[PDB]
Order: structure tokens, then sequence, then C-alpha cells
């Protein structure tokens, strides 16, 4: 926060906080969030402010690791490639064609099916086709220690979602993590509270503009 | 103002940070100490000190500049540690006769016939059965001398600490002659050597080596008796079942009928009752009960006698007692309320 | 700009004042640290020593030196979270006497304070708003009160229910300092950090309130089965469920969903409400999408009823599957 | 003149003092001194200052860079004492009797009677009762049978709620626990209470240290103070709770509480009374029969009869009429409970 004309409250990384005075350089409404700012090693004052921060622990891949899987590469899912299509696509170019029968933006997808059946398969050629930022993750590695650590996981992929674009960004995991019993003191209950609750309440509904098909299977 | 002058001649004096000793190297002094939150040290002495008491579990004094050792105290004391009706139970006094009396009488039984002094007991039984009444009713022949230790008044938490009371406890017991200091669960004192790749619950440990120590083995006993008290033989060591140590096991459970009957002697003379009652039937109406419950009765008894302005205690104020304890108070009041019987 | 060597020496940080005492010394407990008692500057009196407010403390003798508002910080942490303006009453559609309720919990204490004051004790707080999630609870709720434009800031008060709520929560009445700053707003709620803060609500709302009670709300699902040490009807006193929405209410709600949409003449929706054997608020809506998507594969522009019962077909068979009636 | 010497004593001290939690007299005078984070050189007093006000292991006034003891502590103002020390005897001992009469007369002749005339044990040798333990379904008046003894006394009354414990600092709940019972010690013969001690054992915070390792450090320190050592005497000292689960039962054992104290959901012969007395101060059309509202809930509590009496009373001075309909009780009392399901079963003995 700030007190006054050019002097204010930062928080550390150093663990304690402190009251700074700062330059007029940066213009005087860059700092409503708890943006990542610049300080001092020595005499701890403000010098610039960096708006994003926080990539998810790999960010999309960034380059090339589409497995390079085409659509008839896929030998035979044809509903569910099809639909795919018809889901992530098709409304990709053509907002419009949902503005002149007027339907609605899409949002995630659900997949089931025998071990075997190239589960996985469907989003590596997908992630080949599309133009967008295809950030991955996975599911197993939500279950950690600290407080709202799978929480805060899935938030910095949200802010960093909605700081890149409402493009394509994917997670495949639905079992074992988020199952419907909400109802047993049994173990890691923490964790399983807040990963259900999280999942809950950051689904909302809707965001509406982001992350376009959480595809779980 | 009184000695402010010499307060501003002790700022040149100054030395000495608290710093609990892990342990040590051989041949040297060489000791280990963690400081309280940092990390952990191989270290070295100063030089003007005495590398004898330095020993294991203890906090010296400690340079901030070279951690160099300092005189140590004990910084870690003092707040640690918190029979005309001899007759309870019958087959064991007799054996508490034997193991306790017979050494401390004669050796003559033992050492011309070739055995060594039975000297420890382990006593098991229920909670509430009179293991204080009879460790305690030892001690009207031996001198007058007892103490009593609870085993988990030494669940304090630094390293020795409770060896360190082990130490106080064997150093009182040789000052004294006669004497009887009584153990009591002896569960969370240690028995099992349970140990994986944790660290963990090792204060416990390395003091059940020192009580092992001290205890038997390095000058044994002489004229100290000590009692270990349980419900289990199962959760203790093969070293102190070293067969010459705690050979006896006297048992006993549940009291007979007439056990309960005595008890119920105990605790009416010693509070304002009337002397034309009797108990057996009480002692029927209590088939499964403790003595400790025996003076719950009486004690309820006596809240009757508050109730109504009575000293004298009819039979009708036990009859409510254990009325109100067997019956009205087991758990609410209604396991009976049907006939089927009578 | 010669001046900043004034930076060069100290950012001399937030001080912790629990209160002051006599002989120009104060009680400093600095932010991850303890008691450090100190002597203050000139420029600032033993009188200007506020009650828990927090200072500047420099950190040269520990100086204490210049005293900072805003009082608390991790406020707008919070007040940085709300954000939803969303839409309008016509898209609702039939929990209206829902609607009345929430005319009587909350629109009563906005418009008139002293005609439930009048009666002699405090205003109700809560609905409870339990059932199946999602059947427009969200729309309902955040529109009607969205419409008090500027009584209802909707804080949703647990999305992290393990750092929002005690990592860096006082006592969570930040909450309610919110709520006694902004007189007019609401606190949203989800799901023993969270039954401290229970008790700390007990503290406030129990009878003891200065803005009337602010709103409490928290909604839960899948049984209400929480902890029962809230569910005392002390404390919350209202609870209010959500049926699945009946035929009038999936016939008005069809007209909702439908009426944006490019309409073919010569439909009936009551129909279709019939066909719909009462889920929980808007299949209307799936039924409407899945018939766009029946009219994206296909090429069309006109949306006939057709479509929308192979949207049925597609998302209102299974539940299906009979010789199985029995019963 | 003193002037001098006040100056000097006040530049023995430097400017940034400190504050640091002690453990054991060192008796010539040289101390040492843990901080909360405890680095301890062998540290001086500055010896004008009462030394020997204070029993071992407190906080005393440090400096930050010799580290020296300086000033006592000030007698520090937590929002406790104020609470716990209870000001004035406040109200409603029996304001209608009929709700219990069970174990009024037992909380009586036990809390009372030991207490207000000590003189019984004299005849007959009895120890007092030190804790017990009331407690039974929530709403019950456990709470109000508390105030009832509060102010129908003659002994300082304490009132304690279990979380006014739970502070994030290391060591400071049980210094809490220090001076609550130097506040139970040094006012008179007294009736501490203690609530909410059910909400302590399944609980772990985010404001908060190790969890499993922080209050069990407070809780063993109400072991070792509560009926430890310190001798008993006459004390009065009143827990209460609600469950019995989450209770460790090294406190549950005798020694440190003796009566155990439960208490039933009444019987519709109290109910009416109950019933009535919640609606003895406000206009009823009285053609209504709350015999309906009696036999119906079979475990009611009496904040259901509370929440029941005063918001059919809400219902119909909701839209402002004085005397309440049946209908309106109807709603009242499916608003208090979720799902009145109390008819068959049964509903059909029948
Ligand atoms: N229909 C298929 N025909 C041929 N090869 C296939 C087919 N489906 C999968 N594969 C092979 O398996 C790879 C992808 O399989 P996956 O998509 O990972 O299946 P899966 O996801 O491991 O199954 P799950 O997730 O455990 S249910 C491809 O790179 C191919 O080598
Ligand atoms: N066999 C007995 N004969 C006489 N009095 C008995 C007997 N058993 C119990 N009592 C009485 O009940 C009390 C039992 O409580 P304590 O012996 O003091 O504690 P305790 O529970 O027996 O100790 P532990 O658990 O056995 S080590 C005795 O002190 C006697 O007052
Ligand atoms: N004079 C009285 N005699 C008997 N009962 C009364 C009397 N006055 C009030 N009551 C009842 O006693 C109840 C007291 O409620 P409490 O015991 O405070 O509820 P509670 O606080 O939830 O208990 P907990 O859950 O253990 S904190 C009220 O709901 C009344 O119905």
């Amino acid at each position: 926060e700030a007190v006054d004309q050019n002097t204010a409250i930062v928080g550390s990384t150093t663990g304690s906080n402190y009251y700074v005075r700062i330059l007029s350089t940066i213009d005087r409404e860059l700092l409503k969030p708890n943006a990542s700012v610049a300080l001092h090693k020595h005499s701890n004052a403000l010098v610039d402010v960096l708006p994003p921060e926080a990539d998810s622990s790999i960010m999309m891949l960034t380059s090339d690791q589409k497995p390079d899987v085409m659509y008839a590469d896929i030998g035979g899912m044809d509903i569910q490639k099809q639909e795919v299509r018809e889901a992530v696509e098709l409304p990709l170019t053509h907002f419009e064609l949902y503005k002149q029968i007027g339907i609605d933006p899409p949002r995630g997808v659900l997949m089931y099916g025998p071990p075997g059946c190239g589960k996985t398969m469907l989003a590596k050629a997908v992630a080949h086709h599309t133009t967008a930022a295809f950030i991955r993750v996975v599911g197993s590695e939500f279950v950690q220690k600290y407080l709202g650590e799978g929480p805060r996981m899935v938030r910095d992929v949200f802010r960093l979602a909605k700081e890149n674009a409402p493009a394509i960004i994917f997670i495949d995991e639905i079992d074992a993590i988020a199952t419907k019993r909400f109802d047993a003191q049994t173990g890691a209950d923490r964790e399983v509270q807040r990963i259900l609750l999280e999942l809950l309440n950051q689904m909302d509904g809707f965001d509406q503009n982001v992350n376009v098909k959480v595809i779980m299977a | 103002a009184a000695d402010k002058q010499t307060l501003q001649s002790e700022q040149p004096l100054q030395v000495a940070r608290c710093t609990k000793i892990i342990n040590a190297d051989s041949e040297d002094p060489k000791y280990i100490i963690n400081v309280k939150q940092f990390a952990k040290f191989v270290v070295d002495l100063s030089d003007q000190v005495a590398p004898t008491d330095i020993e294991e579990g203890m906090r010296v004094g400690v340079d901030r500049n070279k951690y160099q050792i300092h005189i140590p105290l004990p910084p870690k004391i003092d707040p640690t540690v918190t029979y005309s009706d001899v007759g309870g139970c019958k087959e064991q006094i007799e054996k508490l006769r034997e193991v306790v009396e017979t050494p401390l009488l004669h050796p003559e039984r033992f050492v011309n016939l070739g055995i060594e002094p039975p000297k420890g007991v382990l006593l098991f039984g229920p909670p509430g059965t009179g293991k204080t009444l009879c460790a305690r009713a030892v001690a009207n022949r031996t001198d007058a001398c007892f103490i009593r230790v609870i085993g988990s008044e030494l669940v304090q938490k630094y390293v020795g600490e409770g060896a360190r009371m082990v130490r106080e406890l064997f150093e009182m017991a040789r000052t004294k002659k006669a004497c009887l200091i009584f153990f009591d669960e002896i569960d969370a004192i240690g028995g099992a050597r349970f140990d994986d790749g944790a660290g963990g619950d090792n204060e416990v440990q390395r003091t059940m080596l020192e009580l092992i120590n001290q205890l038997d083995g390095f000058d044994p006993r002489g004229n100290i008796k000590v009692l270990m008290a349980t419900n289990r033989p199962d959760t203790l060591d093969p070293a102190l079942m070293r067969p010459g140590r705690l050979d006896r096991k006297i048992e006993f459970s549940l009291p007979d009928l007439e056990g309960r009957t005595h008890i119920f002697k105990i605790h009416a003379r010693s509070m304002s009752v009337e002397r034309d009652i009797r108990f057996e039937l009480l002692a029927r109406l209590c088939p499964n009960s403790t003595g400790a419950e025996i003076r719950s009765v009486c004690t309820e008894a006596g809240m009757f006698a508050i109730r109504a302005r009575r000293k004298i205690a009819t039979e009708k104020d036990f009859l409510e007692a254990v009325n109100k304890v067997i019956k009205s108070y087991a758990k609410f009041s209604a396991t009976p309320r049907y006939m089927t019987y009578n | 700009r010669e001046e900043l060597q004034l930076l060069q020496e100290q950012g001399s940080y937030v001080g912790e004042v629990v209160r002051a005492m006599d002989k120009k010394k104060v009680l400093v407990k600095v932010h991850p640290e303890g008691k450090f008692v100190v002597d203050v500057d000139k420029n600032i009196d033993i009188n200007d020593v506020t009650p828990n407010c927090r200072v500047a403390l420099r950190n040269d003798s520990y100086t204490l030196h210049k005293i900072l508002p805003n009082k608390v910080d991790p406020l707008v942490s919070l007040m940085m979270v709300e954000k939803v303006p969303d839409s309008t009453y016509e898209m609702i559609g039939g929990l209206d006497k829902q609607i009345k309720e929430i005319k009587e919990v909350i629109e009563l204490p906005v418009k008139h304070p002293e005609l439930f004051e009048a009666l002699g004790i405090a205003q109700p707080k809560g609905v409870l708003l339990y059932g199946p999630p999602g059947t427009g609870k969200t729309l309902l709720a955040r529109a009607v009160a969205h419409h008090t434009d500027c009584t209802f800031i909707r804080v949703s008060g647990s999305e992290l229910v393990q750092k929002f709520i005690g990592e860096g929560a006082r006592m969570v009445r930040e909450l309610f300092v919110m709520a006694r700053e902004h007189a007019p707003s609401i606190i949203f709620m989800d799901e023993s950090e969270v039954q401290r803060t229970m008790l700390e609500l007990l503290n406030q709302l129990d009878g003891f309130e200065a803005t009337k009670n602010i709103k409490v709300i928290m909604a839960t699902n899948r049984i209400d089965i929480l902890d029962s040490a809230l569910l005392r009807p002390g404390r919350i006193d209202r609870k209010i469920e959500f049926p699945p929405p009946n035929e009038e209410a999936r016939l008005d709600i069809l007209k909702i969903h439908s009426r944006k949409m490019n309409l073919t003449r010569g439909i009936n929706l009551r129909k279709i409400a019939e066909l719909m054997p009462g889920a929980s608020g808007a299949e209307v809506k799936g039924v409407c999408t899945e018939a766009g998507m029946y009219a994206l594969r296909e090429r069309r522009v006109h949306v006939t009823q057709e479509d929308f019962e192979m949207a049925v077909a597609k998302v209102m068979q299974k539940d299906s599957e009979k010789n199985m009636s029995i019963k | 003149k003193q002037e001098e010497e006040r100056s000097k004593v006040d530049d023995l001290r430097g400017t940034p003092m400190s504050v640091g939690t002690l453990e054991e007299i060192i008796d010539d005078n040289h101390a040492i001194v843990s901080t909360s984070v405890g680095s301890e050189h062998y540290v001086s007093i500055l010896s004008f200052v009462d030394k020997d006000l204070l029993e071992p292991g407190c906080s005393v006034l440090l400096n930050h860079k010799v580290h020296a003891v300086i000033g006592v502590l000030m007698d520090d103002t937590d929002p406790l004492v104020t609470v716990m020390k209870v000001e004035k005897a406040p109200q409603e001992t029996y304001a209608d009797i009929g709700g219990l009469d069970n174990q009024i007369q037992e909380i009586k002749e036990s809390v009372e009677l030991p207490l207000t005339h000590p003189e019984y044990y004299e005849e007959m040798g009895i120890k007092p009762p030190k804790g017990v333990i009331l407690y039974g379904p929530p709403g019950t008046g456990k709470t109000l049978l508390a105030k009832a003894v509060a102010n129908q006394t003659s002994a300082t009354f304490l009132r304690v709620v279990g979380s006014e414990l739970i502070q994030k600092y290391l060591g400071d709940g049980p210094k809490l626990v220090r001076e609550l019972f130097r506040v139970a010690e040094e006012h008179a013969p007294s009736i501490v209470f203690i609530d909410e001690i059910d909400a302590i054992g399944t609980k772990r915070y985010d404001s908060n240290s190790g969890g499993e390792r922080e209050i069990q450090r407070t809780m063993l320190e109400l072991l070792n103070q509560l009926d430890g050592f310190d001798s008993r005497g006459d004390v009065k000292v009143i827990m209460a709770t609600n469950r019995i689960e989450t209770l460790d039962p090294a406190l549950i054992r005798p020694g440190r509480i003796d009566r155990k104290i439960e208490f039933p959901l009444p019987d519709e012969k109290t109910k009416k009374r109950i019933f009535q007395i919640h609606t003895s101060r406000m206009t009823l059309a009285d053609d209504v029969t709350l015999d309906d509202l009696i036999m119906a809930k079979d475990d009611l509590s009496g904040a259901d009869i509370k929440a029941i009496c005063t918001e059919a009373g809400l219902m119909a001075l909701r839209e402002r009429r004085m005397k309440v309909t049946n209908e309106d009780f109807k709603k009242s009392k499916e608003n208090v409970l979720y799902k009145k399901q109390e008819g068959t079963p049964e509903g059909l003995y029948l």
C-alpha cells in the first residue's frame, strides 16, 4: 500500500515488511495489486515494477513438444476427434457463427473409455493443430504439503492464463484427486478439501474468456 | 542506581551462549552442539574450563565469535519432577514380604544356599487396585522412607534431562538407607527398542539405557528397593528380564468379595459413619469394582450424609450410594426397569 | 532530485503498536518479531498513538517516528477480489418467491433499517441457499443484489480458505473492518481456522452489530453436513433451499435462453419444458446450446423446434431406461 | 539529587530495548536470557529494579546489543484479563425455576455448599470436588447455569472461553495459562468457569505454528498447572463442553476432575413451561396449541424453543401482526429445524 505521495509500503521476499520512499519514475497507478516490483539490496527503494510473473512450472513447452499428430493420424476416435474440432477450432475462428445463431463460448470437456483407447492421443493432435498457447499441467502433483499450495498452482495457471490470452490452455486429469466423496475425515483432508473447493470455486461455473477446454479423462 | 557504576564496568565482560550439547568424539573433548534453531556443530572448548563436566545432556557457555566452550551448570533444573491396614490383597504382601523383606533381613537363606538376592518385582494388575498402598505399606518396616515417581513426569523436552533425573534419583537413593522410590507408567519410559530411520523419541531411549546402567550392574542396590507398575509384562526389555533382576511377578486382579468387605472396613473407619451397619450386602452389589471406586462409594454415602445432616451413616446411605454409582451413574439410570427376573 | 540520498539509508518499516504507556514510551512489536519498548520522536504525540494503528518505525535506534494510516493492510488484498458486475433481472425466471424472500432479508434493511429496528431487535443475516450447485444461484444472488448497486460487495471470502483465512488475517475481522467502512456491503462465503472465524462471527453477529447484521452468506452442497457447531438457529437466522425448478420455471427460463437466438416462428416451448424432468435450472441452456451445435454442424440460420428436440434427445436421454417401471 | 541517579539508570538503558522469556533463577544476579528465538549470553540485571518481584521464568525488559536485563515487564493488558476477571456479578440466576431442577440441586450441593460452608468436611472427612464437567446436547443451559452460579454466588467468579488461549505466538498460550491461574489464585475463594474445550481437540489453524505440537504444549501447561501441584485447597473450577470424543482422558481421570454431569433434553412436562416462559413476554392469539410443538420435536434443546418462540413472533410481526397464527409457528419451526423429520418414523406405534 501507499501512505502518501511517492512513498509506500512493500513486503519482500526477505520475510519482513517495509515502508519505502518510491521515485516519480513509475506512473502513480501501476501499483494496484501486489505486483512484481524491484527494490534495492542495501537501502530498499523502488526502481521499477513488472506487471506479469509466475510461469506454470514448465510453461506450455513453448516450441515443438506437440507430439506431431494429425487428425487422420489418429486411428479411429471420430466422435471425440470430430466434436473436439467442433468445440475447439471452429469456435476459435468463428466467434460470429456463435453470434448469428447466438449460442455460447466454450469450456472444459469430459472423456472416458478403457485404458488403451489412445486417451492422450487426442490431446496430442489437438495440441499439434492449434496455434494457441497450450499451457499443460498434469494432475497428481496437485497433492502437496503447504496450505493452499495446489490451489495457488491453479490460481497461478489462471492469472497467467488471463494474462496471456483466451487462447487454449490445457489440463488432463479427473481421477481420484477430485472424487465426489466430500464427506470423510480420512487423511489429507486439508488437501482433499482445498482441492475439491478449488476445483469447484475456480470452475465458478464459468470464467467465459480463458482456458479453452480443460479436457478431463 | 545502587550498583550503576559496576554495571558500567560489566559491559566489557559478556560471554556464553546457551547451546545444548548433543555428543562428543573420543580420545579428546571434541563435543557436538546444536544452538537452538540454525544448525548443528562439532565443537571444541576454550582452554580455561573443565573438559570433564561438558558431558552429554547439558548446555554450556559458548562464545559468539569462536563458539568455544565456557562454564556449564545444569541450566535445565528443579521444576522437572512432580499403615495399619497392611492387608489388602492377600497372597501378594507375602511375596512382597519375600522379595523385599528377606534380602533386607538376612543374607542367610540366600548366599548360603547359593542364590542371588531377589531385588526387584514386576507388579501387574488393573489400576485402582492398590499398587500404591502395597508399595507404601512396605515402608512401615524399612525405616520410614518413600518417594513416589510417575513415569511421564520425565517427559521434558531436553536430551538426557530424564537421564539427568535418573542420575538425581540414584544419587538420592544412596544418600539414604532402606528407601523406596516407586515406578509407574513404565511403557513410556521404554522397554521396546522401536527404531527405523527417524531419530525421534530418543531421550526415552538413552534415559532407559541410563536406567539399566544405574539400576542393576555397576555397584548394585543395597538398602534400596523400587517397585515397577504396569498392565503388561509385554512391553519390557529382556535386559531387565535379565533373570536376576525382576524375577517374581506378583499377581493380583479384582478382589474376590471379602477383599471388598475389607476395603469397606477401611473406608468406613476413616470417615463418619455409624457402627451398626453391614457391608456384605454392598459387597454383593459390587461384582466388578475397585477399592478406588469403594472410596467413591464411601464419599458418595458421605454426599448423601451431606444432603441430610448425617454424621452417622445408615445402611440406606451406602445403599443409595451404591445404587448411585453402579446403576444410576454407570451411565445414566436406565439399564433396569423391567421385572422378568424376580 | 538531489534529495534522494534520503532514500539511501532507511526502508523504515511499518510498525505494529498494540498501545502506548506513560514515560514517553510505546509498545512496538515488529512485523515478524516481538515486543521492543522504545522512545518516540518529536513530531508525533503520545496522544497521537491510536489503539492498534500502525506506525512508521525508523530502525536507527528503533526511534518511534511517524504514524501511518489504512490501519490493517491485508485489507485491499481482499478488496481487490470481489469485482463481478453481472447481469439483470430478466434472465432469472422462476425462483420468484425466493426473490421475495431476498427482498425480505436484504432489501428492507437497505430501504428501511428502522422498520425492523422499530420492532426492537436486529435483522436476519443469511438464507443458506443450498441445493444443486449452479442453478443460476450465482446469477440470482449476484443479479438481484447487483441492482441495489451499492450494498453488496461479494467478497467470496473463502477462495483461499487456507490463505485468506488466518494466513495474514488477524482474526479475519479485516472482513469486518470492510463491513463497517463499507457499511452498505455484503459478505459471501464458502467452507478449524474456519471454526475460529465462525467464533468471531459469533462475537459480532450475535446481536452485537454496527451496520445492522451485515448479511453473511454461505451456500453448501452434497448434503448439508458440515460441522454442526455452525448450525444452531441462533447462528444463521433464515435457511432457504432451492427446489428443482418446475414447468412454469423451465418454460420461463426457456423463453429467457431462447429469446436472444435467431428464432423460428411456429414453436411450442411448453412441450420441451414438459419433456424436461425438472433439472436444476438451466438444462434449458444445455438444450439451447446443443441445438445451436446441431445448427453449427449443419448450416442453418432458422432454429426450428425439431433441432431443439434433437438437443433434448442429446441432453435429456440418460436418464432413460425402461422395462424398469416397476414402482 | 534523585534526578541524576534516575538519568544514570536511564543511560544504563540503551533506547532500543527488548523483551525475552526466562527459565530459572541464577541466584547471584548475573542472568541469561532467551528471546522469543532464544540467543542467550550471560547477562546482568540493572540493579535498581526489583529482581524479586517475580518468580522464575517470566518476561523482563532487555537490551539488543549486550542483551542485559533492564526492567520489570509491564503487566501486559492482554484481551483475556478483562474477560477472565469477571467484572460484575451479572444477572440471571433463576428467572424461571423448572428448566432442569435435577442438577440444579446437584450443582448447588456440590459447588455452593462445599465452598460457601467449608465446615462439613470437618465432620465427615471428605474432599471437595475440584473439577466437574457439565456437558450435554448443545443449547441446554450449561452456559446459562454457569451464569446462574456466577450471579448467585459469594465467590469471585471467573469465566473463560476455550478459544481465548489460541494465539499464534510461541509460548504465548502457556503464558496465558500462567496469568490465567494467577488470576485464579489471587482474587479470593473463586469459581472459575471454562467453556468450549471440546472445540480444542480436533482443531488446527492457519494463524498457527506446527499444529499438534502447539496446543499439546498449551493444554500440557494446563495439565501441569490446573490440578498438578501448587496446592489446590479451595479454588473452584468448572469446565463445560458439548461432546466428549476429543477429550484426552489424562484430564478426565480422578484427581483432576471428579464428577461427570450430563444434562437430559427435557421432558414435555417441562417443555410446557419452557415454551410458556419463552412466550411469556409477547402477544399471541391464545387459541393456538403449543402441544403440537411440544410433542413434535423429540430431541429439542432450549435454543430450539428460543428460536421457535421468538421466530414465530418474528414471522407475525414481519407483516406487523401482534398475534401469531399457527401456520406462522409452522413456518418458524420449519425454518428452525432443517427438515423437521419426526413423523413416521413414528408416527405409527400408534
Ligand atoms: N488407435 C491407435 N492406434 C495406434 N497407436 C495408438 C493408438 N492410440 C494410441 N496409440 C499409441 O499410443 C500413443 C498414445 O496413447 P495414449 O493416448 O497415451 O493412451 P493413454 O492416454 O496412455 O491411455 P490412458 O490415458 O492410460 S486411459 C501414441 O503415440 C501411439 O504410439
Ligand atoms: N486391595 C485393596 N485394599 C485396600 N484398599 C484398596 C485396595 N484397592 C484399592 N484400594 C483403595 O483404593 C485406592 C486405589 O487408588 P490408588 O492406589 O491410590 O491409585 P491406583 O490407581 O491404585 O494406583 P495404580 O494405578 O494401581 S499404580 C487405594 O489408595 C485404597 O484407598
Ligand atoms: N432460567 C432458566 N432455567 C432453565 N433453562 C433456562 C433458563 N433460561 C434459559 N434457559 C435455557 O437454557 C438455554 C441456554 O443455552 P446455552 O446452554 O447457552 O446454549 P449453548 O451456549 O449453545 O450451549 P453450548 O453449545 O454448550 S455453548 C437457553 O436456550 C434456554 O432455553
